[PDB]
C-alpha cells in the first residue's frame, strides 16, 4: 500500500490488557498469541 | 561437514480464523492455454 | 443483518476504463446505494441503484479523468 | 466494591442496612468490598 | 518552537503590505522559517501525524497537528514545502471525520489545552476555517460534510463564538445571506466603550475553580474581535 | 480428619503442566489458579 511513498493504511486497532483473566470451560484462561500470524488482512496487503 | 544422507527441512507458518473455515487451492505447475475454460480445482472446510 | 464488499484497486490508471465491484447480502427489502469517487473537485457515480431483495454482488466500468500527478483521493 | 459506590442504601430506621449486590459477570480474585458512611454534618471530629 | 515560530511570517507579510521593510530582515526571516521548516518535522509520524510525545504508536494532537498543516501551507508562499506530506496529514486527519451526523468529534488531551470548553463543534468549525485556505476547490467533501454538520448546527443552538467562527466561515465561501443572518446578531453584542466599539466576553461562570483552569477571558475576546473584523471586512458586494 | 496421630487423608491427585496452550472460541489461552479457593472438598473435611 506504501505506494509512491503513501500509506494509504488504517492505523492498527487498540491492543488488549494481558493480564485480564478469562473462564470458560476449565480452568482459568489468559490470552497469548504469535507475533507474525496469517489472516485475510495477510493474505491481502499482498494484491493490495 | 553435512548429515550422512540427503535431508532437507522446511519452517512453515499456520494461518488464523476466529471460528474456523478454510480455504485451500490445488496449485499447478502448468501454464493454461488461451481460450480453453480450466477447471482448476479448491478445497474447504467449515465450522459449526 | 445487512453486510457489504467493496472490491477495488488502491492504485488507479489515468484515462482508461476500470472496475468496481461490490457484494451487498443480508437484507430483505429494497434499498438504494450510491458509490461516489472524489476527484478533487467533482464527484462520480459509479454506482447509484436501487436495490432490489438480497444477494447483490456487481461489478462494474468506469473512466478516470486524467491528472497531472499521483494524488490519492477518496471513494465512497 | 473495588472503588465506586453501589450501594447509596438507607436504613431500617434502627441500622440494620442490607444489600443485594449482583455477583454475575465476575471473574475476579481478591475482591475486598468496603463500606462507607458519608455525611457531612455529624459532631465527628478526626481524631486518630 | 512551532508556536513561537508562526507568527513570523504573518508579521513578514505585515512587513511587506506595511511597505516598510529591508532584505536583511527577509533573509534572517527565511533562515529563521528554514529552521523552523527542518527542525519539527522530524517529528513525523509515518502515517503523517504530529504528536507532543516520541512514541509512535501514540497518536492523536488533532489540533496541532492541523497547526502544522495550516503554519507550514502558510509559510509554502514564501518558501517551498512537500505537498505529499501535506496530503498525507490530510489522510490522517481525516480518520477523526468519521462521522456521519457526528460530522467530527475533537479529542483534547495535552499540556495546554485550548480556550474552547471541550464542544467537538467549535473545534470542528476550526478544522473547517484551517481547512478553506487551503490550495484546492470546492472539490473536497471535507467542506461539503463540514457544511452539513454546521447548517445542522446553526439554527438549532450553540455559543456565540462559535457562531462568530462560522461568520467569516461563510464570508470567505462568500454564502452571504446566512452571514447577514448571524452577523445581525454578531454586530447586535456590540459593547460602547471610550469613543469605541467591541465585544467582551460573556463571564457567567465566576472564578476558576476544581474544574475551571484557563482563564480564557481577553484571549477570547480579542480573537471574536478579530474575527468580526476579517468578516466585515468583506462585505458581499459593498464596501463603503 | 487428622485425629489421634490418624491422618485419614488420601493423596491429591496429578498436577497439570503449566504450559499447554488451548483455545476455544476467541484468544489462546494459558492455564492459572489460584491456591486460596473454595471446594466442596474443603466444605467437607470441616465437618467430618
Amino acid at each position: 500500500y506504501n505506494y509512491g511513498g503513501f500509506n494509504l493504511e488504517e492505523p492498527e486497532p487498540p491492543c488488549e490488557d494481558p493480564n485480564t483473566v478469562i473462564f470458560c470451560k476449565g480452568r482459568y484462561y489468559l490470552p497469548v498469541s504469535s507475533s507474525t500470524e496469517g489472516d485475510t488482512y495477510q493474505n491481502l496487503r499482498r494484491v493490495g | 561437514e553435512g548429515p550422512d544422507f540427503p535431508t532437507a527441512q522446511h519452517f512453515v507458518m499456520r494461518f488464523y480464523s476466529e471460528t474456523g473455515s478454510f480455504l485451500d487451492i490445488q496449485g499447478s505447475s502448468v501454464e493454461l492455454n488461451c481460450g480453453q475454460v480450466h477447471n482448476i480445482s479448491v478445497r474447504y472446510i467449515l465450522s459449526l | 443483518k445487512v453486510q457489504y464488499a467493496l472490491t477495488i484497486p488502491a492504485l488507479l490508471k489515468s484515462g482508461e476504463t476500470q472496475r468496481a465491484c461490490v457484494n451487498l447480502i443480508g437484507y430483505h427489502q429494497p434499498l438504494a446505494l450510491s458509490v461516489v469517487l472524489e476527484h478533487q473537485r467533482v464527484n462520480i457515480s459509479i454506482f447509484s441503484e436501487k436495490v432490489q431483495p438480497p444477494h447483490y454482488f456487481k461489478c462494474n466500468k468506469f473512466m478516470v479523468p486524467t491528472v497531472i500527478t499521483n494524488a490519492p483521493d477518496f471513494v465512497t | 466494591l473495588a472503588g465506586k459506590t453501589i450501594g447509596a442504601v438507607l436504613t431500617d430506621k434502627e441500622g440494620r442496612a442490607e444489600y443485594a449486590i449482583d455477583t454475575s459477570s465476575f471473574v475476579q480474585e481478591n475482591f475486598t468490598v468496603v463500606v462507607s458512611y458519608e455525611n457531612p454534618h455529624q459532631c465527628y471530629y478526626t481524631e486518630w | 518552537n512551532l508556536a513561537r515560530m508562526a507568527p513570523i511570517p504573518y508579521v513578514l507579510e505585515y512587513l511587506n503590505n506595511t511597505n516598510q521593510l529591508t532584505d536583511e530582515l527577509l533573509q534572517t526571516a527565511v533562515q529563521f522559517l528554514n529552521e523552523g521548516y527542518y527542525r519539527q518535522l522530524r517529528y513525523k509520524l509515518p502515517s503523517g501525524a504530529y504528536d507532543a510525545f516520541w512514541s509512535s504508536p501514540s497518536d492523536g494532537s488533532s489540533w496541532l497537528s492541523a497547526y502544522t498543516f495550516k503554519t507550514f501551507e502558510k509559510a509554502k508562499k514564501y518558501i517551498y514545502v512537500d505537498g505529499k506530506i501535506q496530503q498525507q496529514t490530510l489522510l490522517y486527519l481525516q480518520t477523526s471525520q468519521k462521522l456521519d451526523n457526528g460530522c467530527f468529534k475533537a479529542e483534547g488531551n495535552l499540556f495546554m489545552r485550548q480556550c474552547g470548553q471541550e464542544r467537538d463543534l467549535c473545534f470542528t468549525a476550526y478544522l473547517a476555517i484551517a481547512l478553506l485556505e487551503s490550495n484546492y476547490s470546492s472539490g473536497m467533501t471535507l467542506l461539503d460534510d463540514a457544511l452539513g454538520c454546521l447548517e445542522a448546527a446553526m439554527s438549532s443552538a450553540s455559543t456565540l463564538y462559535f457562531k462568530s467562527y462560522t461568520v467569516y466561515v461563510f464570508t470567505l465561501v462568500q454564502n452571504w445571506e446566512i452571514r447577514n443572518t448571524l452577523l445581525n446578531e454578531l454586530k447586535s453584542k456590540v459593547v460602547s466603550e471610550r469613543g469605541t466599539l467591541h465585544w467582551e466576553r460573556e463571564d457567567k461562570l465566576g472564578q476558576e475553580g476544581i474544574p475551571l483552569y484557563y482563564p480564557n477571558y481577553s484571549p477570547a475576546e480579542v480573537e471574536i474581535t478579530a474575527y468580526m473584523l476579517l468578516s466585515i471586512a468583506k462585505g458581499s458586494d459593498p464596501t463603503h
